[PDB]
């Protein structure tokens, strides 16, 4: 849904 | 891996991830914290690259599953991918409870596994049917974020990754889209006034998390 | 999966295969077979998808490994890849001999066996270091296609598979680039002049494996 | 290097 960290 | 040498291990996590075997890296890595001795930045990173590979595959099928679930087979199935989600998330805790987070004494790791520990309580919340867990991924974000913001700068990447990752456990898991969106701004608006310190190098690494923080925004608002 | 039901597993396998778990839809589809009943053509499929990903990846992986081998590290690690790959490939064919091939009797059943023999008998024979497993799955390949030419139309898309895949075996396995190419070509050209007789879907279906064929002769010539 | 079947 929302991206984090790579 | 008990008999296999602390190097050895990590050469073979390094030939897993380029094979794109994930679940052989994770193994290597365990092995490799289990020697007990300090990991370093890069042996930090190839420890989280590999679990966050695992429990990615199991978080993309268990939401396929979920979905499908809305006789007993389809929640027996996603109960199964469930359990061993649930199993890797205890693994990585275990590793970071055992003995990773107390030796840590640098704020470079110390930050680091705080957010590892966050994120995994973070995955364990998202199929938790709770509270408790939601406490417990709080509790770890919020360490870290105290440490980073006395002893990091604000455009360091595990700063920035630790804030974007708090940040979506405010929106998706805390009920809490408000304080995502306040998280995010401040930190972007943080780090792009430090951004004229950094070497070209470390800019191209500052602004790629940067980007997140603001695709996320640009979906909140 | 002996406690679970024939039709529970079959379920699982297709939900595993949604949730893109492919080594769970293998042990899903394996269990099936244990069953001891002959499968559907439905069944026939989730097995050999299951396995031809789960075996995939492996091969992807031994390649990655085998190219950067070109201290015993890397050896050790594509020799523990390549093991895992040669144990899968001597399960699928542990099925086909126990009892899938000789239960077989229409040519639908039989050539999709046979082809697989030939498949799983090539994929060992891509680690092999060979002669005899070269020449069991020439023999596979070559009972699949008497069959094939004798009871098919040459539109057929599971005899056209199995021509694909013994072209493929011709040139990478068995040094004959002029018999793949022989039999690429020979399958393409019959396969052309009967699709006259097909459906709008039943064409679709025969073009998609005749486009592979002449893929593969645009690399060869 | 060479596709096989599907
Ligand atoms: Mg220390
Ligand atoms: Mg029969």
């Amino acid at each position: 849904f929302y991206p984090s960290a790579e | 891996m008990g008999s296999m040498e602390r190097a050895s291990l990590i050469q073979k996590a390094k030939l897993a991830e380029q094979a794109e075997r994930y679940e052989d890296m994770a193994a290597f890595m365990k092995g490799a914290v289990e020697k007990g001795e300090e990991l370093s930045c890069e042996e930090r990173n190839l420890l989280s690259v590999a679990y966050k590979n695992v429990v990615g595959g199991q978080r993309a099928a268990w939401r396929v599953l979920s979905s499908i679930e809305q006789g007993p087979e389809v929640r027996e199935y996603r109960e199964k991918v469930e359990t061993e989600l649930q199993g890797v998330c205890d693994t990585v805790l275990g590793l970071l409870d055992s003995h990773l987070i107390k030796e840590a004494g640098d704020a470079e790791s110390r930050v680091f596994y705080l957010k590892m520990k966050g994120d995994y309580y973070r995955y364990l919340a998202e199929v938790a049917t709770k509270k408790r867990i939601i406490d417990s991924a709080r509790s770890a974000y919020q360490e870290a974020m105290d440490i980073s913001k006395k002893e990091m700068p604000p455009t360091n990447p595990i700063r920035l990754g630790l804030a974007l990752n708090f940040s979506v456990f405010h929106y998706e898991i805390a009920n809490s889209p408000e304080e995502a969106i306040s998280l995010a701004k401040t930190t972007f608006d943080e780090a792009m006034a430090d951004l004229h310190t950094l070497s070209e190098d470390s800019y191209k690494d500052s602004t790629l998390i940067m980007q997140l923080l603001r695709d996320n925004l640009t979906l909140w608002t």
